[PDB]
């Protein structure tokens, strides 16, 4: 239906086109038009701090030694998202302590983490998980509404007297104890810890669009138009990650006068509201002279790799986000320039190296025999969350890898009677996960039923794939290696898809990794299956280049097969990898009829992959096309059912291999061990993520 | 050096 006003705005009309729903065309016009006649948002603040500016009120690393007789209990909000439960469970172990109050929400689309978090939550009273659930979405209005809450719901918790709040990420870890940050705050009780951006403030609001009005529905942040920055008080903001005190969640929370309801308002249509909404709450209210311009925290800023406008499809506004910490920054934890007890951010499938040496620098070794300290376990499939959370990439694959392991089995034992390790698939994957070993990708652990074919009986199987190495090298050039995958990460340098995984209708990208040393030129070719040329093209490496990637721009559906990359300078052969374009066996994680077969494994529907054709390079790089095989590609095309997985089969056998299988439970297969007994297995011993009992001392750890 | 995590538009 027509809006309540003319709608011309140039930013309102361009969200409007690209809004799905009804209710957030509704919405973005409702919002518009409001602030049209100025009944949304507020021109001028009263304000009450009697300072005529910002107060700011000798770092001791001995200070924090001494003993408490009133020490602070403190209450910490776990704001979590994704997949890595695991490292979630090592930081829990090492914050814990029994006088502590811990308060977890989980985002609304990580329901495999939540279920996680929920056993957490039942095993210990002082651990509590938010009822309700909002989906965070980096720099939504929506995070405020999550603290403020939070700190409602905890403020009516009689039970739990606290005296401090801090917040924290799956992606945060202490460097100090719990002993030495009880001993620091408990001296500093009536103070509010925030860091302000300390520059130009101007120019911190036009960075930050705090004058643009900004909406938030269907999970994206809508960029609405201007607006004024009111008047009478003073805009500061910085970090968003804080500690503050009982007194100043009391007035934030309670509190009815002019500055706290007016700010409420404005920033319930702001970017990244938590970086500033405390800031500027504080300094202009009755508390403005107990804020400490220091967040006690150490955050890994790199805007060299970590301002790459990666946010753009989610909020109408370029970010930055902090980098993760590496081996060589451990040192930075020991300074003594001011004090800190937190840091960030810390990802154990990017390297877990680091988070050991800092959790072992902190509490000490585990006891000699320990297994398991330098692995780490990721599930990315959890059956509870059905095979439609899958893709039918992701699903062809995994019922692949748990095939590749039954045939491990049968032929594992070695016999001239009856084959008792013969199985017969069931069903679909129960659980995947990644495997990481010393900080090196290991593969997938595929958990999947089947039958024993001997005794006829249901088992439980975990099956460990592994990927075969494929880059190969041919003059002491600079390249290091070279891969093709998707989900491109620019600030960490890798591929979020782990596994290389790919169906016909991917866009692959490219990627290099070079060494110091003079600028030179290279050629890149991509080669199918049947050896057609897809794409080539010349690219410069400057001297101070270290990865360089491409997403050459290829007609699909891809032929499936085993493609090959080729690096070449000057004709000269260089490198080579390859990769896999799986055919897929699901549609709608249903089987794919033969219509369906036909259009998505005969190759681009435009009879090529690039307007551009390389027809005449395949004489000059010895890549002749077979006529038969060209057949035979039409002829698999066609195929489906048995045809196709034994098609699909002899593929991924080729790049992949069943490293080991073992049962969960009881098994007939004489020559399988138990999942538990292995040292790859996802039921394998973890002390480093396990929790137990609550030892004499309060601790976990 | 944590001046919030906006750059522009
Ligand atoms: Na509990």
């Amino acid at each position: 239906q027509p809006p309540k006003c003319d709608i011309s705005g140039k930013e309102a009309i361009s969200a409007l086109s690209r809004a799905k729903s009804k209710h957030c065309r509704q919405e973005i016009g409702e919002t518009y038009c409001r602030h049209k006649l100025g009944l949304l948002m507020p021109e001028k603040v009263t304000r009450f701090c009697p300072l005529e500016g910002k107060a700011n009120k000798q770092w001791d690393e001995d200070s924090v030694e001494y003993m408490p007789a009133n020490p602070v209990r403190i209450a910490f909000v776990l704001v979590v998202h994704g997949r890595a439960s695991r490292q979630l469970q090592r930081m829990f172990k090492a914050i814990y302590h029994k006088d502590h109050f811990y308060y977890i929400h989980v985002d609304k689309r990580s329901n495999y983490l939540h279920r996680q978090v929920l056993q957490v939550s039942r095993q210990y009273s002082n651990v509590r998980v938010t009822p309700w659930r909002m989906a965070t979405i980096w720099g939504g209005a929506s995070l405020l509404s999550t603290y403020l809450q939070s700190m409602r719901d905890l403020l009516e918790m009689t039970d739990w007297p606290w005296d401090f709040f801090i917040n924290l990420s799956a992606a945060d870890y202490p460097i100090r104890t719990n002993d030495q940050l009880v001993a620091f705050l408990s001296r500093y009780r009536d103070m509010n810890f925030l860091k302000s951006h300390g520059r130009d403030n101007a120019r911190f609001i036009r960075k930050q669009g705090l004058d643009r009005l900004f909406l938030e529905c269907d999970a994206h942040m809508w960029r609405l138009g201007d607006r004024r920055i009111p008047e009478g008080i003073a805009v500061d903001g910085g970090s968003d990650w804080f500690l503050l005190n009982r007194r100043f969640v009391e007035y934030v929370t309670f509190s009815t006068d002019d500055l706290v309801t007016k700010m409420k308002q404005f920033y319930s249509y702001t970017l990244l509201p938590a970086e500033s909404f405390f800031h500027t709450v504080l300094e202009n209210s009755p508390h403005c002279d107990t804020m400490v311009d220091n967040n006690l925290r150490i955050t890994n800023w790199n805007r060299k790799l970590g301002c790459k406008c990666q946010y753009k499809h989610i909020v109408d506004w370029c970010g930055c986000s902090p980098n993760d910490f590496k081996p060589q920054d451990f040192h930075r934890f020991q300074q003594t320039a001011r004090p800190t007890f937190f840091a960030r951010k810390f990802e154990a499938v990017v390297n877990q190296e680091i988070i050991g040496q800092l959790d072992y620098y902190l509490y000490g070794n585990y006891p000699a025999g320990t297994p398991g300290l330098r692995s780490y376990w990721e599930n990315v499939y959890d059956e509870p969350d059905g095979i439609h959370s899958l893709s039918d990439v992701t699903l062809t694959l995994y019922h692949s890898f748990a095939r590749l392991g039954l045939r491990r089995a049968e032929t594992s034992l070695h016999t001239d009677g009856e084959n008792s390790c013969r199985y017969y698939p069931m069903g679909h994957p129960a659980s995947v996960h990644l495997y990481f070993l010393a900080d090196r990708f290991q593969g997938f652990l595929i958990k999947h039923h089947a039958t024993n074919l001997a005794v006829s009986k249901l088992e439980t199987l975990e099956t460990w794939v592994m990927p075969k190495k494929v880059f190969k090298i041919a003059d002491f050039g600079r390249l290091q290696f070279s891969e093709v995958g998707t989900d491109w990460d620019a600030k960490e340098r890798l591929f979020r898809n782990f596994g290389g995984l790919l169906g016909p209708m991917d866009e692959p990208v490219g990627m290099q990794k070079w060494g110091k040393g003079p600028n030179v030129t290279v050629t890149v070719i991509w080669v199918d299956p049947v050896n057609v040329i897809a794409a080539t093209y010349d690219i410069l490496i400057e001297s101070t280049a270290e990865f360089t990637h491409y997403k050459p721009p290829l007609n699909l559906p891809l032929r499936p097969g085993v493609w090959t990359v080729k690096i070449l300078h000057h004709w000269v052969p260089v490198a080579e990898t390859k990769f896999l374009v799986a055919p897929l066996t699901f549609s709608n994680r249903q089987p794919i009829k033969p219509e369906e077969a036909l259009k998505l494994h005969n190759g681009p529907l435009r009879n090529a992959y690039m307007e551009q054709s390389f027809q005449s390079l395949n004489p000059v790089l010895s890549l002749p096309i077979n006529p038969a095989q060209v057949e035979q590609a039409r002829r698999n095309a066609a195929s489906t059912g048995t045809a196709l997985e034994g098609w699909l089969d002899s593929l991924v056998g080729g790049m992949w291999t069943a490293m080991d299988i073992c049962a969960t439970g009881p098994t007939a297969c004489p020559v399988m061990q138990t999942c538990s007994q292995t040292a790859w297995s996802s039921f394998s011993p973890d002390p480093k993520s396990e929790l137990g009992a609550v030892k004499p001392d309060g601790r976990l750890r | 050096e944590e001046e919030g995590s906006g750059v522009g538009q």
